[PDB]
């Protein structure tokens, strides 16, 4: 979900905590229904990608001698 | 004068010795005999016993009442039907 701050942005409206949990609930509850195209492109304008880092090392390249 | 082991007697149900001092203290306690007996330890004057008298008897009163609200509005504790309105 998109932060207070994204969601101000957005709307170009001063916004509350309070507020945002009241919209970040309500667009919870329309994606727990049966929604369709429609209903998800909507919930997808508010929802943001997040970069999932993988914690997996790097490898490093064999290298050989001479 | 009266006989014994009749008053205030309670009978132990296969040796569960504490459930019947816990049901001899409830009745007790329900009885006013507990408080009677704290009450009687020191001489309560009486302008003391009627002060005390009002005070418990007004706070009966604001206890139920209050009870009796609590238990009026609990069925408006389910979820909200109108969210996000």
């Amino acid at each position: 979900w998109l932060i207070k701050e994204e969601l101000e942005e957005m709307l170009v409206e001063k916004l509350s905590d309070l507020d945002y949990m009241q919209f970040i609930r309500l667009l919870e509850k329309l994606l727990t229904s049966q929604c369709g195209a429609a209903e998800e492109e909507f919930v997808q304008r508010f929802r943001r990608s997040v970069t999932l880092e993988s914690k997996k090392q790097l490898i490093e390249p064999v290298q050989y001698d001479e | 004068k009266h006989l014994k082991f009749i008053a205030r007697t309670v009978m132990v149900q296969e040796g569960n010795v504490e459930s019947a001092y816990r049901t001899l203290n409830r009745i007790l306690t329900m009885d006013g005999l507990i408080e009677d007996i704290k009450h009687r330890r020191y001489y309560e004057k009486p302008c003391r016993r009627r002060q005390r008298e009002s005070y418990e008897r007004c706070r009966r009163i604001y206890n139920m009442e209050m009870a009796r609200k609590i238990n009026f509005l609990m069925r408006k504790n389910r979820a909200d039907p109108w969210q996000g309105c």
